[PDB]
């Protein structure tokens, strides 16, 4: 409540004098009532980063400070950054501080939550190392995901990043109580609006009756000031962990991407006058990473799972931002331009997808040996691409022809007609459960489905649908 | 045919060694770049703290 | 479990037996909050090391006391310390209350249990920074500390009183090595303590679950500070584990301490010293990082006969990115530690679990603590494994169809086959010497390389149940006796006849 | 040149006007874009603009960052 | 360091004794000053060390000189940090020494122990007026052949050995024998490897290296020379490993 004056501003950081005893605790919101160009009253929000002394605290501004002259009225709220939570956040796009930017109308549901909240205690945290079941066959077989775990993306443009995002969203929100909090820091606005209207036309945001959608969207725009692209991730995180804490959903979090968060942390800290760390990242790199990541776990209430893209500076994993991102990641899903150019979606790379979940005593000995044999078949074929598919062809070997044929079968079978590729490319969607993926690849390997055409497994769901597609193509063969 | 097969084998060995040398050169290059960036930032903040 | 009948008198037991003391305490006033530092304008005769207590609960430690303010360091997120509010100098200088009551209970860096089980009853107090044992308070190591791994306990042994750095990349199995070591101590009086600096909470929770389910919580303590925790708690928690271990070490009891990992303490101290504005050294680490690691790592030793034959075995961990050993923290810790156990990520990714690098791994006092039986059986294993690592290089062109190289491929793939192991399934020394001896004599050269692990577990269980003499001879003689050799040969030949037929 | 506007601020100018000039180009293109008319703009180069802003920052004792570029 | 220095300085000055000094390892004595100068408030010098670095070095090293009254011979280990040889503390250590013997990581990881880098080891006493003509001549030609192999090592590592001339593989083979004969088992490190310690003289080291460079030994293999003492140990090693068939 303490009315403070503005003493110093240097760009986005601010110096708010205060009454002598009462003073805001660190990480408290500060609304600095200001003016526009024509002087209409507008507000710039601040967050106390440092309690400098002599009745003066330093704050960093979540909005741009053009409109804030020295000696303005700065009102404290006493509590940290609050955002609305509930059903109002579902279906809308939000800014850093929770003022929505969909322009349909204001928010409701006067419950809220601080942006900075403690991690779940050591006693609450679940020990059961579950699997995040998905309608995708390859991230069920090759790279399984952990429930509550952290998954990284590395595929560039035109490989199907956003369709994979929407596919995870549809599968978790159909098979279970899936809620998807996409929080995009460093989101350039045109790609953000492209993402919004893609979600709009693909049926995951319902417009005739909003809030019955499946997604909640937060945008950290590029042109936003320093602390904004630090705090958008925590905005999306608290909006997701409300859904975890009170509705016991299986929440799906998306931070695309974590490198903009780390960079914005470095830039905030570099403007704060802190001595930087090794390569130039903020001195507090690991703790800033941890206080964002270790709020994304699985408790006895529910489980929030995050899939967060990563950009690696000149593909240098020795850099501190990737090497500290992987200290909390569990699996990786490296989409390929090669499987996009070949033309089989999803465009992931099975030889380059790693998971800590792919162990025998975690997901079964059967699933383990199936994945291991599939990897070995594809690793045969990748070296045999140069051998026979270019030059050799010397009736390679029947024990090697048996691998080349079924490696064709498996590269066709890895694809899957997505739910939201229907209006895009003409492919009606199918969910393929985990056990059905294992049994299908089991029978592709085990010498029971070598006789059918190699296209009988391409863009198909289960394995029975594959044998049925073989019969229908053979009816077209007898035609 | 025997000398061409020996030649293919020698080129295979050379590709293996060249891949591995590329790997260790990339490793030391990452270290060189990171140390140079750090040295620049440290000399810059030291000079800024001096004045 | 009713408690209403006894609470009516234990409400009154708290009143009786109370002193109502009077004490002149120092007290200052908090001025600046930021970067984990609080300058306090007070504290005239404060001790540099006081456990300075704050009016909003957070305990702090007084470091930078110049002339007009004392710059304390906060043990924790000093968030709600209201400006101007008082501090209280607790009189004690950075101590930890210690007792046997921790055995099982997890613990923060500041000795506060997070188990949700109870409170820890500790009248005795140990300093967090106790001076390391000097040159006369020590004694060269000879009692083994077996980690349960064939390769470690075979060719790079670990003494009781010897630091063995588990250096290796990210996700290369170092936590698996440490948990295997702790679980192998189910009988031996090795009061282990596992301190985990800056790790994910799900990892330490899963490890706590493993430690309880495997019957191991009765002799271990888990000092946990996650990556969520402040830089100072992470920087401090290895010294808390060291105080907890030194309590049991000085009372004649063998102990084991496992920092996980020292590199995280180096990052925490880098953040600490950079927010303290100290001009840092080699790639922005503070110049004090070698001291930081030594003043805890050189507290691990074997205490003297006059001191009581206690011991502290430190198994630190250092993660290496890009596999470079030359980097600052691992090259410091190697100069501090005795030996290293490198865990090669290319072996581990090829499928060699555990991926102990056979050549770089070093133990200074290894062959001293390695027992006579393991010595006599593991010499030839070392010779053959070294020659296999040499013969695998350039294996194709020069030495393709030799008798020696075909035999050594069937004895150098199979040696590596018998080195590999399942995580959380340790082998006591009897099974170790037996499964080494069969690869030393070479009684598996004719077997298929795929059936080797099953053949070894079958040999293990046959000599377990049907041979109740071999365990006793290996325990008693502590030497691979030729009588044990005879009866074990009987077991090997009959088990081979079971398997090949 | 029948349609092209070319704003320009050469090296001999202060760092102030080099820092300013792309914003004047952007305001002109914004105005013509808001007249329902398609536009284009060429920045040449952003490196000189960043050097001018970095000099303007380091002269104002703003804390230097990576390769002396400020955190803005 | 200064404590040990005055405790040897008294012996050398008064008792006139030839005194030995073994310091281990003075890079820690450098890092001590580099750690306390950041606390004394003094401005940091090159990357981490104190500004008064070489004066700190001299204030030990110049007092460790021999006089007409006595002698101080000071073996010392100078730990080069992060395996870097051009770091300021070893760089300023390199000047106040009469001989450097730098210990490689490649020769350590490849097993030729001791891991002394041969042609990066230098002494100020390799001069023909001190060690005579024959010794300096043999040493010069040994360093010549070792550097020839060192220059060819890149071409060898990428492709191999068949691409070379015969006169080049003569030097590659001679230096591959030398690089193994530069090992010598230690009286201390016998408890590690198992090969017991061997003391070899200078007058026989020269004759062994002369027999290597002549070509009277180039026929027997290269692992014969590995981990032996005198030259007859290598020849008897070659004769021995052709008995166990
Ligand atoms: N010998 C083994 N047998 C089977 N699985 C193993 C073995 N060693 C390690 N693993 C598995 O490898 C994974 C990573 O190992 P571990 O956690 O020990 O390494 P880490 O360095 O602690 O990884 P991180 O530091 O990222 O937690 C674990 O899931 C573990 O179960
Ligand atoms: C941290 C506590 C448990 C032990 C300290 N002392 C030590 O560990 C050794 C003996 N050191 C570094 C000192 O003698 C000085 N003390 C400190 O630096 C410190 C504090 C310190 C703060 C910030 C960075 C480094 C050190 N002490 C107060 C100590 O008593
Ligand atoms: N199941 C599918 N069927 C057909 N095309 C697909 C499928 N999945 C993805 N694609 C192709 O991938 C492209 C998606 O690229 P996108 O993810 O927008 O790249 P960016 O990462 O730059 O956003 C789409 O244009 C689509 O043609």
């Amino acid at each position: 409540k303490n009315l403070g004056r503005i003493a110093q501003i240097i760009g986005p950081v601010l110096d708010v004098a205060f009454p002598p005893g009462k003073m805001p605790n660190i990480y408290n919101a500060l609304i600095v009532k200001g003016r526009d160009t024509a002087g209409q009253p507008m507000n710039v929000t601040c967050e106390v980063q440092q309690l400098l002394g002599n009745n003066r605290v330093r704050a960093v501004a979540m909005s741009a400070t053009d409109g804030l002259t020295r000696g303005m009225e700065v009102i404290d709220t006493g509590a940290p950054l609050s955002v609305p939570v509930g059903g109002a956040t579902l279906g809308r796009i939000f800014n850093v501080l929770g003022e929505p930017v969909d322009n349909l109308g204001p928010v409701d549901t006067r419950t809220t939550s601080p942006i900075h909240r403690s991690a779940p205690a050591f006693t609450q945290l679940d020990t059961k190392l579950s699997i995040f079941e998905t309608g995708i066959k390859v991230v069920d077989l090759l790279a399984p995901y952990r429930r509550g775990g952290k998954i990284g993306l590395f595929g560039g443009a035109g490989v199907g990043k956003t369709v994979l995002i929407m596919e995870l969203i549809n599968n978790i929100a159909k098979a279970h109580g899936g809620v998807s909090v996409f929080g995009g820091v460093g989101e350039r606005t045109r790609e953000g609006n492209d993402l919004y209207m893609e979600m709009k036309e693909s049926g995951v945001i319902n417009e005739q009756n909003i809030a019955e959608s499946k997604v909640a969207l937060v945008y950290g725009q590029m042109n936003e000031p320093p602390g904004a692209r630090m705090r958008v991730g925590l905005t999306a995180l608290t909006m997701a962990e409300y859904f975890r804490d009170v509705n016991e959903q299986d929440v799906l979090l998306f931070i695309d991407n974590i490198f903009r968060f780390v960079q914005a942390g470095s830039e905030v800290s570099a403007l704060l006058g802190r001595m930087p760390s090794a390569v130039g990242y903020q001195p507090t790199l690991s703790t800033e990473m941890g206080s964002l990541q270790e709020r994304i776990t699985s408790t006895k209430e529910g489980s929030i799972t995050s899939i967060q893209a990563v950009y690696v500076p000149a593909d240098d994993l020795t850099d501190p931002a990737p090497a500290t991102t992987f200290a909390h990641l569990d699996a990786t899903t490296v989409l390929s331009r090669g499987l996009a150019a070949k033309g089989i979606y999803p465009a992931v790379d099975p030889l380059d997808s790693t998971s800590t979940m792919l162990q025998p005593r975690i997901v079964g000995e059967e699933h383990y040996e199936i994945a291991q044999r599939v990897k070995e078949t594809l690793q045969r074929y990748k070296e045999l691409q140069d051998i026979i598919a270019i030059l050799g062809l010397d009736e390679l070997s029947e024990e090697d022809r048996l691998t080349v044929a079924r490696a064709r079968k498996i590269e066709r079978f890895l694809s899957q007609p997505f739910f939201v590729a229907e209006v895009f490319t003409g492919s009606p969607g199918k969910y393929v459960g985990l056990a059905e993926t294992i049994r299908g690849f089991q029978l592709i390997l085990s010498g029971e489905l070598d006789s059918l055409p190699e296209q009988a497994f391409y863009l198909v769901g289960n394995i029975d649908e594959a044998t049925a597609k073989a019969m229908n193509l053979e009816m077209e063969s007898k035609l | 045919a025997s000398e061409l097969a020996a030649r293919m084998t020698a080129m295979s060995n050379a590709t293996d060694n060249a891949n591995e040398l590329k790997k260790t050169l990339s490793i030391n290059y990452n270290r060189a770049r990171q140390a140079k960036i750090t040295g620049e930032i440290l000399e810059i903040v030291a000079g800024a703290n001096a004045c | 479990t009713i408690r209403a009948d006894e609470i009516s008198k234990i409400i009154r037991e708290r009143i009786e037996g109370y002193n109502r003391e009077v004490k002149v305490v120092n007290t200052g006033t908090v001025l600046q909050v930021g970067d984990g530092i609080a300058r306090i304008h007070g504290l005239d005769e404060v001790m540099a090391g006081e456990l300075v207590e704050f009016e909003e609960g957070t305990i702090g430690i007084a470091l930078n006391l110049e002339s007009n303010n004392v710059g304390v360091v906060l043990m924790g997120d000093g968030l709600m310390i209201q400006e101007g509010s008082s501090v209280k100098a607790t009189g004690r200088i950075a101590q930890i209350p210690v007792s046997e009551a921790y055995l099982g209970r997890v613990i923060n860096a500041l000795a506060k249990p997070i188990d949700g089980r109870g409170e820890i009853t500790a009248s005795e107090s140990r300093l967090i920074e106790s001076p390391a044992p000097g040159i006369m308070s020590r004694r060269s190591v000879y009692e083994p500390l077996q980690t349960g791994l064939i390769a470690i306990d075979a060719m790079i042994p670990v003494g009781r009183g010897q630091r063995e750095l588990i250096i290796g990349d990210r996700q290369t199995g170092k936590t698996a090595v440490a948990t295997d070591t702790i679980l192998n101590q189910q009988g031996q009086n090795v009061i282990c303590v596992y301190v985990a600096i800056g790790q994910k909470a799900s990892s330490v929770a899963q490890v706590v679950t493993n430690f309880q389910e495997r019957g191991a919580m009765e002799y271990t303590i888990v000092v946990a500070e996650t990556a969520d925790s402040p830089a100072t708690l992470q920087y401090l928690a290895p010294y808390t584990g060291a105080a907890l271990a030194e309590y049991f070490m000085y009372r004649e009891r063998h102990t084991l301490i496992i920092y996980d990992d020292l590199s995280k303490q180096a990052q925490a101290y880098r953040q600490m010293s950079l927010l303290l504005r100290r001009p840092p050294g080699r790639e922005a680490y503070p110049g004090d990082v070698f001291y930081l690691h030594s003043r805890l790592l050189e507290r691990a030793a074997k205490l003297s006969s006059l001191l009581g034959e206690g011991s502290m075995t430190a198994l630190p961990i250092v993660e290496t990115q890009a596999g470079d050993v030359s980097a600052y923290i691992p090259t410091n810790v190697i100069s501090i530690t005795d030996g290293q156990i490198f865990l090669s990520a290319d072996l581990f990714n090829a499928g060699i679990r555990p991926a102990i690098n056979v050549g770089i791994s070093v133990s200074r006092v290894g062959s001293a603590a390695q027992i006579k039986a393991m010595k006599k059986v593991a010499g030839k294993l070392k010779l053959e494994l070294a020659q296999f690592a040499e013969l695998e290089a350039f294996a194709q062109f020069a030495s393709d169809l030799d008798k020696a190289t075909q035999n050594q491929l069937a004895r150098g793939q199979r040696l590596r086959e018998l080195l590999k192991q399942p995580q959380s399934a340790p082998l006591t020394v009897e099974e170790q010497v037996m499964t080494i001896y069969t690869g030393t004599n070479g009684y598996l050269d004719s077997l298929e390389l795929d059936q080797v692990r099953k053949y070894l577990v079958e040999l293990r269980t046959y000599v377990k149940t049907n041979k109740p003499e071999f365990q006793e001879i290996i325990s008693s003689t502590k030497t691979f006796t030729e009588e044990a050799e005879a009866l074990l040969k009987e077991a090997i030949q009959e088990q081979m006849e079971r398997f090949l037929l």
